[PDB]
């Protein structure tokens, strides 16, 4: 992996995952 | 020639990911004429044009997804066989991939234009009849998406082969889903057209992430 | 026309792999880069053709500091890479396959571009077939075509990555005629391998990598004589 | 004992693929505000009634994949075991799991779900026991009665589905497609339990076994894969 | 004390790759099996073990045709096997890994589960690592435990599969000690590998196939003469 690749797929996925709940 | 090598093959897998996607969204709508007709007062034998000519509710939403994920899947096949890096280690630069992505995007952006203006009221005014400010401005930020995700997916196609293909294409499918879901929450809401910069940030990310190795520090 | 690597290095996670690497090639010599596994053959060889980023050092081609330049530019200067596994274009004609190299060859005019490829199919004995999809080729007949790709971009220094990648030894002497043929046309070639019994027959001077160091500045005759080879 | 090894490996992931995935659906329940209300902290096991069996495949095939494509399952194969003896081992560790989802159907989850809507003050699921002889005058509640008796049986079928096509078609494939196939046969339970309930309620003249059929079609597939190829 | 697999044939979807192959090994010999890639090296060899099922012929071990019987009882019958890559259980202790096969030895008692554990642990001079995780070994140390979890099944004829497959050639002198040590106790070792000019130093019959045909066999000194073997 990388130092950032295991840190983008956490933050950017969390911004996807909270955003589903805005229009749920 | 080498541009013809891509667009005869990504379009050979554009249509294959199209029909498996046009069929997977019938079985989330044909459920809703059986799981909702007994629950929310929708009649029975009107489905033959409700599910039949109801397709521009969904075909305005999957052509930017099928052109995106069609191109992403066929570059994942093209890196992991190391056919990119005998072509990359010849004289042609990264620009052959970017020039090819616009040409295959015209064959979708024409279809996404004819659907959104001419085949829309072919159902919205000749099939919405039964036979048995609130402006939206969402049609321009959906044609502009097609010439935009194809410009940024060609630098996000690396496969780093110690990690698999599906983990490599995770920050592309997940980044498209973030863009293509703000543009519904910012359609129902009321500072409308303030979401045009949201369209412009990921266009600036489409430029920043595309050239990130040609430049010095 | 001479590569000159000087003082190459690589480090990750606080751990170091490469230090004090100063290999060179010349126009007309076959240079090995053999050694044990994981101790820095691949990391040195990917440093010369920069799929991996360089941390320290410089590589030059006739006083042209091309070290920061990625694979976009080293094709324009004389470096031609050849991958390990099957790197042919997949479903496309063999005559059409050589033409895709010859698009960005703009110093050579486009009326011998359909004519040099007619000549270039001759010498590697591939002109038996001219229209064939890349599916229906075998691991020996295809090997004469992947070399023909990077040869068509007119480099100075072809760079091979394990051409002895587990084939039958009657095809070793098939590849050995090709390497002795593309050293005649002024092309220097660096080569890595693990088949060290067959690398030391095609060579003029080799090197070695044992966790960073260089213990093999000289000829294959100095290998059966030297003590620190274990 | 290595029967306490495959069972430990499955039980290592079947909690780990659950706690990651329930809390993924826990953090998506910040929709009611759209601030001190722990409504999602209080209705955690209500999802684990239904959000569990699609994790009983993704996780019994995720974690068994890294037991199989590390070239290990073909060693226990070649050291005395039968194909049935490894199938008995996941059922040796299915019985601490079908009982664990049996417990939340009566004791844990509807006790808090009773006070779920009550705590946020400013299919009528009650239990297995209390819902038994609740539907004495039938209907849709008779179906979701009979759906809830052997909804925990589907977890034991699920680890027999996960072990079915790990010996048949899907073994010589990379780890990425074991999640996509491991989720597309898990996503399809949404589009199967939520139609063949109202199918049998409307059209099905055997109105009782309309819920047995989703946990029956994933048993014909499992008996085809391990009884046809060899 | 002798197996024989006569008339081995196999087709891949109506396409013959192996057809009418036969070989005879005894107790106390090392027998090679070589050839060109993709022509009958593996597909003959993997059908003797039983990863792929036969299409004809008969695999006979001491007048007992085991051809219908897959790998899941051949190790109980007396055929050992070990893969090409790392196959330590890599989550378990070494002493637990060593007696992992010893538990399915149902003709033995419980105090003998320490006997063939402790005799075989100190036999390969690796007894100083009774408590060790699986991912705490090296390439010249992983292989010595991996052999030790094949004698524990008590086989008659062990079948290796290219052991020296990526080691430096000044380390194959110690693998050949392990091969001779297994050759010392009388258990026959049938190997297949691609580097032909390395395994001829330790072999005694060395069958050679090509295109699914037996071509030449016998002894290594009486095989370097034929025109068909080139
Ligand atoms: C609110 C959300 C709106 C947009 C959110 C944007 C968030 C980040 C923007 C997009 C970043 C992900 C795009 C692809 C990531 C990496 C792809 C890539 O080009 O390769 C590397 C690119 O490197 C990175 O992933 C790091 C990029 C950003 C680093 C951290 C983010 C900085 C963002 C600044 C502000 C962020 C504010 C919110 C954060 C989301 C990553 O892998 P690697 O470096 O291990 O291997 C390839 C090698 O690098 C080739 O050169």
């Amino acid at each position: 992996m990388s130092k950032a690749r295991r840190w983008v797929i956490i933050v950017l996925s969390l911004a996807v995952l909270v955003m589903i709940g805005i229009n749920m | 020639i080498i541009i013809r090598y891509l667009v005869r093959e990504t379009l050979k897998s554009q249509l294959a990911i199209l029909f498996i996607l046009l069929l997977i969204f019938f079985c989330q709508k044909l459920v809703r004429i059986l799981g909702a007709a007994v629950d929310g007062d929708i009649p029975a034998n009107l489905v033959l044009s409700l599910l039949g000519l109801g397709v521009p509710e969904m075909a305005q939403l999957i052509l930017p997804l099928s052109l995106f994920l069609g191109l992403l899947m066929t570059l994942g096949k093209l890196y992991t066989e190391s056919e990119i890096t005998v072509m990359h280690a010849c004289g042609l630069s990264k620009a052959v991939l970017v020039k090819a992505a616009m040409i295959l995007a015209v064959f979708t952006a024409i279809v996404a234009a004819v659907n959104v203006m001419w085949a829309g009221p072919w159902s919205s005014r000749h099939q919405d009849e039964v036979l048995a400010r609130a402006e939206l401005n969402w049609r321009i930020t959906l044609v502009f998406t097609v010439f935009m995700m194809a410009l940024m997916v060609v630098p996000l196609s690396v496969v780093n082969p110690r990690q698999g293909r599906v983990l490599s294409m995770l920050p592309a499918m997940l980044l498209y889903l973030l863009f293509f879901l703000i543009q519904t929450s910012l359609k129902s809401n009321d500072p409308t057209l303030w979401m045009w910069t949201v369209n412009l940030i990921y266009l600036a990310l489409a430029i920043v992430l595309n050239l990130w190795d040609t430049v010095p520090v | 026309a001479t590569l000159t690597a000087k003082n190459l290095a690589k480090a990750y996670k606080g751990r170091r792999v490469v230090e004090d690497v100063s290999l060179t090639v010349n126009s007309g010599e076959i240079v090995g880069l053999l050694g044990p596994n994981g101790a820095g053959k691949t990391t040195t060889f990917y440093m010369v053709v920069g799929i991996v980023p360089r941390d320290a050092g410089n590589i030059i081609i006739d006083d042209d500091d091309i070290s920061l330049l990625p694979l976009h530019a080293r094709a324009r200067r004389g470096i031609g890479y050849l991958p390990q596994e099957a790197s042919i274009f997949r479903r496309l004609s063999v005559y059409d396959n050589l033409m895709a190299v010859l698009q960005i060859r703009d110093d050579l005019s486009a009326e011998q571009r359909e004519d040099r490829a007619n000549e270039l199919m001759e010498e590697f004995h591939i002109e038996h077939l001219r229209d064939s999809m890349g599916q229906s080729l075998s691991g020996g007949e295809r090997r004469r075509v992947e070399i023909a790709r990077a040869l068509a971009a007119n480099p100075k220094f072809i760079l091979l990555d394990e051409p002895f990648a587990g084939v039958d030894p009657i095809s070793v002497i098939d590849i050995k005629r090709i390497i002795e043929h593309l050293r005649d046309s002024g092309l220097g070639v660096l080569i890595t391998d693990h088949n060290v019994r067959e690398t030391l027959a095609v060579c003029e001077r080799a090197y070695i990598v044992s966790q960073g160091h260089l213990i093999a500045h000289g000829t294959p005759t100095e290998i059966l004589q030297d003590e620190h080879v274990k | 004992v290595l029967d306490r090894y495959i069972g430990k490996t499955i039980f290592t992931t079947i909690m780990m693929t659950l706690f990651m995935l329930v809390s993924l659906s826990g953090i998506i329940k910040f929709v009611d505000q759209l601030g001190a209300g722990m409504y999602t902290l209080l209705s955690v096991p209500k999802d684990v009634q239904i959000f569990f069996p699609m994790a009983a495949l993704l996780g019994a095939l995720l974690g068994l994949g890294m037991l199989a494509q590390r070239s290990e399952l073909v060693v226990m194969q070649a050291s005395g075991f039968t194909r049935m003896q490894v199938a008995l081992s996941v059922m040796k560790t299915a019985i601490p799991l079908v009982l664990l989802t049996m417990a939340i159907g009566e004791w844990v989850a509807p006790q808090g779900e009773q006070m779920a809507r009550n705590y946020r003050a400013q299919p009528d699921a009650l239990s297995i026991s209390g819902l038994h002889n609740y539907v004495k005058y039938a209907g849709r509640y008779q179906l979701n009665m009979w759906s809830k008796i052997f909804q925990p049986l589907s977890v034991a079928v699920m680890m027999l589905m996960a072990l079915s096509f790990i010996f048949g078609p899907l073994r010589s494939v990379p780890m990425g497609v074991r999640v996509v196939t491991g989720i597309s046969f898990g996503f399809v339970f949404y589009v199967l339990d939520q139609i063949f309930g109202p199918l049998t309620l409307v059209y099905g003249i055997p109105p009782i076994i309309g819920a047995l059929l989703p946990s029956a079609s994933f048993f014909l597939i499992s008996l085809w894969l391990l009884m046809r190829k060899s």
